[PDB]
């Protein structure tokens, strides 16, 4: 009734895809065969968010599966939920970009691009109704940055009524994985400012320093980061697919998050985290939820918000809570931190509650948070861009593939522009 | 003559894979899988 | 006591020769770059004179 | 779907080859004579040998490999050894008479016959590859053969396919030793007419690996194969993630992308982390933030070119094994803050990871430990222009005179080419000057 | 006469450390740069660093 | 000589007779799995661990 | 699988004569049978008292 | 090797290190002219 | 109050990293957050 | 061999040390089938 | 001869994926329409006729051998992003330098791009 279908493009994206799935199957009780195994009705109402009806008590992902080389999502297959999605939502080619974003955007996901296109229409016209749209991608690839913002100019040609979520991971401060990736993110960055209704920006590093600091992992694999951004894009939809005292939507929050059309950069965090030996030390409760959920060092963008002021936050509690605790503690946080908090929206907070919880937790709640101290990054971006840019670094890998010179003027004139917006708000 | 501790290490993991079903730990949240409406028409509600 | 490392004989028929990728914006800037560089020879470890401070 | 073509030219080309295909053999489960021991799963298997092996109808997998040379004495040892029954015949190409140290015999008369051959069994190979990445070229700069049949092969290359994808294994000239006289003239003309048909270059020297076998390895007076078992495993980490998984991937493409940042600056160099013998191995805990470290070692440099003399313009790291990216990232953030290693202003990232969890294998015979981890790091400096100054030199004593050009210009070479060969390189020079300089 | 140029290593440890005061310098002036707004205003402590 | 030399490549054979048929005994073990047929029950007998 | 465990155990029990062997396969099939056993069990326990 | 079952959170996951084979296989390729999907039989290492 | 307590810091570190046999590395490990600076135009 | 079964069964190696002596000691499922 | 275009299936048809790796002819995407019949231009034995025009080509193709391609042969990519302005005038200058390999059958096809300053 309300339908979410599903895009991943690139490793990242395909990798942060084959956890998420897997945890909304376990939140739907949907074992690796495909069937249904729950134990409660309440995980059948509500399954066609992300699930497509087949015959013998079956249901298969509305995900797009995309890469330019299908390297990835061979591994992804043969995990212990890569059977279950449909095979011919698979779509991939020959070569790769090569961590090129001209590659990805004008020589080899032009060719890729009416196959996915076509996958897309397929499963978003066979719904009751389109509720929107999901992409996870990186920025510092070629095939997640590049073909991963030619998918969002295409589909938005089309739908462009519908909400068009973008779980993008962002580059780090301290160490690159790739050297080409300013140059990537300045260009995806600029195509997603004007493309997207809201963009849930991911560091990296920010999670490595949650495992090591709130987790107590020595060994964290690629699946433990992951594990944290599935359980936070699975907390933005829980009042779609679970029933609630206060609901909010993609699009509720939508509105509540975004004053101004060109600032819908969030950053997220996942409230109950708790390490191997202390879970005897802390109680799911309220005040110890939202204690943790503001704090500077449970974020997932590597920029604390003492840099600027908080815009609109909200949290999407989930379980069997009193409201009037939620309310409190979230006027408490707003009263207490009088400078970090714009002065022109009297109230900062948009709060949801949900009552189904994840599994084996009394209670959880997930942050988005709308702060200027966003800017940050992208000015870290636009100075290592232009670093590179002044002398022309790597500007042959992109002329040579057809590119504009004035393309990268273009897209850190549109950054720069963004960080002057950021910093109008301020002052007030 | 060696050929066989490369391939292969010569243990086993202590432990078996962690299944993700404990269901009788799972509905010991209290009210488990119980919304807020069923306390309209019933006896005793409290949080 | 060694003395450093020459220089290494060219001719100066290959002397002359410019380059062959410009990578400064102006030549303005190419010349104050050239023209900051080429203080700390006496200072820079390695021929060519294009390495490290050569510390204390 | 991941399938690349190694063409392998020269005596050095084909002694590589031999022990890169001996550790692509064994590294799966390919006997020496091009089948399985067993068919363990009833209709399974995995199809991880598509990158090296072509696999017939009945079950015999086929090397992706073209074995050039002009002379017979080496392609007969492949033809009648141990590995005789796994190569195809027609794949070991083999000429009559030899190029003989001069690059003109490999580029003008002997080398411009076999050519065709050579092309239409490329062709051929190029025909059963489903997803093919790009050509790896095994030479020498200082041979006949390996220095002009290789510059005539990519002179024909960039003809019949375009942009494709063509990554090189020089061996460079080191600067003290050297097995001939004419190896300057070789060098600068088969660099001259390969600087732009070349994606990347990635150059190792001889003494330095002698040097390396010396003092991380325990053993003394070392043979040729000692070295080729070095650049074979340098060979498995590049392309060690088309074939086992990988939390981060590193195709063929990335590493011109990430490693070249000017058109005719494609001259990485190469190193391997962890190289120790068993006993030194015995003692070491060989953790990421050590065999890290170790790359950026003046010593464990393979290329006999001080980094200190230069600055590092961009640098990809390959790991391999039980490695945490965790441990990856605080290794890598630790060096940026050091001073003896000096980067350039305009690549502020200035790197480019990847990660593989299948662990290296050990072939029997060689001196390399067990190991867990490995690191080969391939980096660009701008230190790079000691070497090229000194081949200058001793190419400019040499034609100060005109020593041996009689044995070049009698053989429809003229003498101008030597002329701009000469001046391209020494633009090529200050080229290197322009990108050290900072900006302010 | 050349041993008596080992000095010449002497004046390389002082122009490290009049490297080493610029540095100091730079920390200076950008440690100054984290004061409120209303005490960031030229002064002659600033004049002096310049 | 000669004979000697027999001898010895005749003991050297029949133990690689033997296992040859062991590795076809213990390659068919290997090709056993729950989705196949070729696999029935069979009593709990001492000659299982012998 | 205990079909697959008890197939494996007889075919291995008709190897030539030395290489009738104690290897860890046979261990471990011995576990896998006396393993089965016990879930077979506890499971039909659980059943009959469901 | 017991095993015992957890909930499934975000902050449990116990990796295997008796695991040397890391072999992948070309579940999806390309055939005449058209992209194959073929089903997979083993799993990373041909297990 | 604020402004006291930074210039006092400040002279304290400059008196601190003046005295030799100090390196370079453990000079620059002091003041070392990344702060970019404001769009170019 | 490494463990001691209680129902020990040496009479299969005795039979094979018989024919070919130069094997080793045997130094350190219950019941038969009517079939054997 | 002349390819055509199967047009929904001209994806499986393109030159890189049935298996060819190296340079191809590029497929037609539209069809002219005429009305009308044809004259007959030639005679027996597939002579053209002394009143229409021929073409100036030599027969029997245009195709290079090994011993006729030139020596030291033109770039393939040729990027001239980042270049002295004497120096990509000379590369360009290399590209149009030997004409007959680039009017080949087999010939180059370089992408001369980008702006030298
Ligand atoms: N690493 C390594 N280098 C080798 C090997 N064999 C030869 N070389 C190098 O190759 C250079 C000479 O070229 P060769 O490979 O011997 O012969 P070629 O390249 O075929 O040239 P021609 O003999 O004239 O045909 C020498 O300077 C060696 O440094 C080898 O087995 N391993
Ligand atoms: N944070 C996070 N980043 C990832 C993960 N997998 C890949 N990446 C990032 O993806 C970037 C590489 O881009 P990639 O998607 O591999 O290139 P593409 O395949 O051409 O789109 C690197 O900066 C990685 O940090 C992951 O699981 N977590
Ligand atoms: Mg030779």
């Amino acid at each position: 009734m309300r339908e979410i279908v599903h895009l991943q493009a690139g490793q990242c994206g395909n990798q942060i895809g084959a956890k998420f799935w897997e945890v909304i199957s376990d939140e739907h009780g949907i074992d690796p065969t495909g069937t249904y195994h729950g134990d409660s009705d309440l995980q059948l109402e509500r399954i066609n968010v992300y699930y497509n009806e087949a015959t013998g008590g079956k249901y298969v992902p509305r995900a797009v599966l995309v890469d330019l080389e299908p390297g990835t999502m061979d591994s992804v297959r043969s995990g212990p939920f890569g059977q279950i999605f449909r095979p011919d939502n698979f779509v991939f080619g020959q070569s790769g970009a090569g961590n090129n974003w001209a590659k990805g955007h004008y020589t080899e996901g032009a060719e890729l691009v009416d196959s996915v296109l076509d996958v897309v229409r397929k499963e978003a016209e066979s719904c009751d109704c389109l509720q929107g749209f999901q992409l996870t991608h990186s920025l510092g690839g070629g095939t997640g940055s590049g073909m991963g913002t030619l998918l969002i100019s295409k589909i938005r040609e089309e739908y462009p009524d519908r909400i068009m979520n973008t779980f993008s991971v962002v580059p780090s401060p301290k160490v690159s994985d790739t050297v080409v990736e300013p140059y990537n993110a300045t260009l995806s960055v600029h195509q997603l400012v004007e493309n997207t209704d809201e963009t849930y920006c991911i560091d990296n590093e920010a999670l490595y320093d949650i495992c090591f600091r709130t987790l107590k992992l020595t060994t964290p694999t690629y699946g433990d980061l992951n594990h944290l951004v599935s359980a936070t894009m699975s907390g933005v939809t829980t009042c779609l697919r679970f029933p609630g005292q206060l609901n909010a939507d993609l699009r509720k929050l939508a509105v509540n998050m975004v004053p101004f059309p060109r600032l819908h950069f969030f950053m997220p965090g996942f409230a109950p985290l708790t390490s191997r030996g202390s879970q005897q030390y802390r109680a799911l409760t309220v005040p110890e939820l939202t204690q943790q959920m503001f704090d500077a060092k449970n974020m997932m963008a590597a920029c604390d918000p003492r840099h600027g002021r908080y815009l609109t936050v909200a949290a999407v509690f989930r379980g069997r809570m009193s409201m009037k605790e939620v309310d409190e503690q979230m006027l408490n946080v707003q009263n207490k931190n009088s400078s970090y908090f714009v002065e022109w929206i009297p109230n900062n907070v948009k709060t949801a509650v949900c009552d189904i919880p994840p599994r084996g937790l009394k209670m959880s709640a997930t942050f988005i948070g709308n702060s200027t101290a966003i800017q940050e990054l992208f000015k870290r971006i636009s100075e290592q861009f232009t670093a590179m840019f002044r002398r022309k670094a790597f500007l042959h890998w992109y002329t040579g593939e057809g590119m504009d010179e004035m393309e990268f003027t273009e897209a850190e004139s549109n950054m720069n522009d963004l960080v002057s917006e950021y910093q109008q708000y301020q002052d007030a | 003559p060696l050929r066989r501790l490369d391939r292969f290490c010569p243990l086993e993991l202590p432990w078996g894979g962690p299944h993700w079903k404990p269901v009788s730990g799972i509905y010991s949240v209290p009210h488990a899988y119980r919304t807020e409406n069923s306390n309209y028409g019933s006896l005793k509600p409290a949080l | 006591p060694p003395m450093g490392l020459d220089t290494l004989w060219h001719m100066p028929h290959f002397q002359k020769v410019g380059p062959h990728l410009a990578t400064f914006p102006t030549e303005a800037d190419r010349q104050r770059a050239f023209k900051a560089h080429r203080e700390e020879c006496a200072v820079r470890q390695g021929t060519l004179r294009m390495g490290n401070y050569t510390h204390p | 779907m991941r399938e690349c073509i190694s063409i392998h030219v020269g005596q050095a080309g084909v002694q590589i080859g031999n022990a890169c295909w001996e550790l692509y053999c064994l590294e799966h489960g390919i006997q020496p004579d091009g089948q399985m021991p067993s068919d363990k799963t009833i209709g399974g298997g995995d199809d991880s040998f598509n990158t090296f092996f072509s696999e017939t109808g009945a079950g015999k997998h086929v090397p992706r490999a073209v074995f050039v040379d002009l002379e017979p004495t080496v392609v007969d040892e492949v033809r009648t050894g141990t590995y005789r029954q796994l190569f195809h015949p027609e794949q070991l190409i083999t000429g009559k008479e030899d190029a003989a140290n001069n690059y003109a015999r490999g580029h003008y008369t002997i080398g411009k016959e076999i050519v065709d051959l050579v092309l239409d069994r490329i062709r051929k190979l190029a025909d059963l590859c489903t997803g093919l990445q790009g050509f790896l070229i095994f030479h020498s700069f200082g041979g006949g053969t390996g220095s002009g049949f290789a510059s005539l092969l990519m002179e024909r290359l960039s003809v019949d396919y375009g942009k494709k994808s063509k990554l090189e294994f020089a061996i460079y000239p080191a600067p003290q030793v050297s097995t001939a006289v004419v190896e300057p003239y070789n060098s600068i003309l088969t660099t001259h007419t390969t600087l732009e048909h070349s994606d990347c270059a990635f150059m190792v020297d001889n003494e330095a690996i002698y040097d390396i076998c010396r003092r991380n390895l325990d053993i003394e007076r070392p043979t040729y194969t000692n070295l080729n078992r070095l650049i074979g495993q340098i060979v498995s980490s590049i392309t060690a993630s088309l074939r086992f998984d990988g939390a981060l991937n590193v195709d063929l493409t990335e590493f011109q992308t990430n490693l070249v940042p000017y058109p005719r600056i494609h001259f990485p160099l190469a190193t391997y982390a962890p190289v120790i013998s068993a006993e030194k191995a015995y003692h070491e805990q060989l953790s990421v933030a050590e065999i890290t470290n170790a790359c950026f070692e003046p010593a464990n440099q393979m290329v006999k070119c001080d980094p200190r003399h230069g600055k590092y313009m961009a640098c990809c790291m390959l790991y391999r094994g039980d490695v945490v990216p965790k441990d990856v990232n605080a290794a890598i953030a630790t060096i940026k803050t050091k001073r003896t290693i000096q980067f350039v202003d305009w690549c502020p990232t200035g790197f480019k990871v990847g990660i593989n969890y299948q662990p290296p294998t050990v072939v029997p015979g060689g001196d390399l430990a067990k190991v867990q981890r490995a690191v080969c790091m391939l980096s660009n400096t701008t230190a790079i222009a000691e070497a090229w100054a000194r081949l200058d030199h001793k190419l400019d004593l040499m034609y100060a005179k005109r020593a041996f050009v009689h044995w070049y210009v009698g053989e429809g070479m003229e003498e101008g080419e030597f002329s701009e060969a000469r001046e391209d390189l020494a633009a090529l020079e200050k080229d290197y000057e322009e990108v050290g300089v900072d900006s302010v | 006469l050349r041993l008596l140029q080992r000095q010449r290593e002497a004046t390389d440890r002082r122009l490290s450390e009049v490297r080493k005061a610029l540095l100091i310098n730079q920390q200076s002036v950008k440690l100054r740069g984290y004061r409120p707004k209303s005490e960031t205003i030229s002064d002659k402590a600033d004049s002096m660093l310049t | 000589q000669i004979r000697l030399n027999w001898e010895h490549k005749e003991t050297c054979e029949m133990d690689w007779s033997d296992k040859v048929e062991a590795y076809n005994i213990d390659e068919a073990c290997c090709r056993y799995n729950n989705q196949s047929t070729d696999v029935q029950f069979y009593p709990h007998s001492a000659k299982f661990e012998e | 699988p205990l079909k697959v465990a008890q197939t494996r155990l007889y075919q291995r029990s008709h190897r030539p004569n030395v290489e009738l062997c104690r290897d860890a396969a046979q261990f471990r099939l011995a576990s896998e049978v006396e393993e089965l056993n016990l879930s077979l069990a506890a499971l039909k326990e659980k059943l009959l008292e469901a | 090797n017991p095993v015992h079952g957890l909930p499934f959170l975000p902050g449990t996951s116990f990796k295997d290190l008796t695991k040397t084979a890391f072999h992948r296989s070309q579940t999806l390729g390309y055939r005449n002219g058209y992209a194959v999907v073929r089903r997979p039989t083993v799993g990373i290492g041909g297990d | 109050k604020i402004g006291h307590n930074v210039d006092y810091s400040v002279v304290r570190l400059r008196l601190r990293q003046r005295h030799p046999q100090v390196c370079y590395e453990q000079a620059q490990r002091l003041v070392n957050d990344w702060d970019p600076r404001t769009p170019p135009r | 061999t490494h463990s001691l079964s209680l129902p020990w069964r040496p009479s299969t190696y005795y039979k094979a040390a018989s024919n070919w002596p130069t094997l080793d000691p045997y130094c350190t499922f219950t019941r038969y089938t009517p079939d054997d | 001869a002349t390819n055509y275009s199967a047009n929904q299936y001209e994806k499986p048809f393109s030159p890189k994926y049935l298996q060819n790796w190296s340079l191809a002819k590029p497929t037609k995407e539209r069809i002219s329409s005429h009305e009308g019949y044809t004259q007959i231009i030639a005679n027996d034995r597939g002579h053209l006729l002394p009143s229409v025009p021929r073409s100036k080509a030599s027969p029997w193709g245009s195709f290079m051998g090994t011993w006729q391609m030139p020596l030291k042969v033109p770039p393939a990519r040729a990027t001239l992003t980042s270049r002295t302005a004497a120096g990509a005038a000379s590369l360009t200058r290399w590209i149009q330098k030997n004409p007959d390999l680039l009017k080949a059958s087999n010939g180059l096809r370089p992408e001369i791009f980008g702006k030298p300053h």
